[PDB]
Parts: structure tokens; sequence; C-alpha cells
């Protein structure tokens, strides 16, 4: 990830945990009960 | 289990990019809805008659 500077470590997927999710779209789902 | 469509990794380097030589005129199409037909119904005929 040799983007120039830019950190797009909050939106791309996290490898390094299941469903393969970015830390946002994971916020999003822990704080949304259904 | 649907694909998603094939894997294309492309080639992101610091330095290269991508151009391209030819295009492609293409026509594609695109259908709307915009009416429905008229009708109406009258109670008292459907009703009683």
């Amino acid at each position: 990830k040799d983007f120039g500077g830019f950190n797009f470590s909050q939106i791309l997927p996290d490898p390094s945990k299941p469903s393969k999710r970015s830390p946002i779209e994971d916020l999003l789902f822990n704080k949304v009960t259904l | 289990t649907m694909s998603l469509g094939a894997e294309n990794s492309v080639a992101y380097s610091n330095n290269s990019i991508a151009i391209p030589t030819n295009f492609t005129i293409s026509v594609t199409t695109e259908i709307l809805p915009v009416s429905m037909t008229k009708t109406s119904v009258d109670c008292t005929m459907y009703i009683c008659g």
C-alpha cells in the first residue's frame, strides 16, 4: 500500500479478522442492532 | 454460490499509467415506462349495477 502518503487503512478490508471488513464497516455493523 | 464477477487485480505501481490507444463507440439501450392505461371504474355499476 504505497499510495503516495494516503492511508486508506480505515476503509480497505481488514484481512486479519473474519468477515473481511474494514474498520469502519465493523463499527457500522456493531452500532446497528437488529 | 454466486460469483460476483471475474477477479481483476490491476497493476498499480507508483509511476505507471495505462492509456487507451483505440476506442469503441457503443450504443446501449435503456427502457423506461412513462405511462399506464387510463382505466376508470365507476362504483355504482361495479358494486350494484
